[PDB]
């Protein structure tokens, strides 16, 4: 039956579309990410040069 | 519920809400129609449910 009920209701798609959009919405964390990543690591860059002075 | 049977006073509500459902107070009988939002094959309803009891 389950397996009867697994094919008649695409569940295999179903299965790839939630993790399919999981690793969608990972990609706009780090699409939020990129602009703001450059301009701490400066701000990490700088505050190491002067600590490392 | 829709005719002479009433239902408990245990029924989970979702359990209830699935089919329209008349509310009698007092004096009347107000006439419930709940939006409908089963979102299931019937029969793959029925043959899910069918695996539910059998478990």
């Amino acid at each position: 039956l389950v397996q009867q009920l697994y094919t008649t209701l695409c569940i295999e798609q179903h299965q790839l579309n939630k993790e399919r959009e999981l690793i969608e919405r990972l990609e706009d964390l780090k699409e939020q990410l990129a602009p703001l990543e450059k301009v701490r690591i400066e701000i990490s860059r700088k505050a190491e040069k002067r600590t490392t002075l | 519920s829709p005719d002479g049977v009433r239902v408990a006073a245990s029924t989970g509500i979702d359990l209830l809400l699935l089919d329209d459902f008349k509310l009698v107070i007092n004096d009347l009988t107000y006439h419930v129609r709940p939006p409908k939002r089963d979102l299931l094959s019937h029969e793959n309803a029925a043959t899910l449910n069918d695996v539910k009891t059998l478990v």
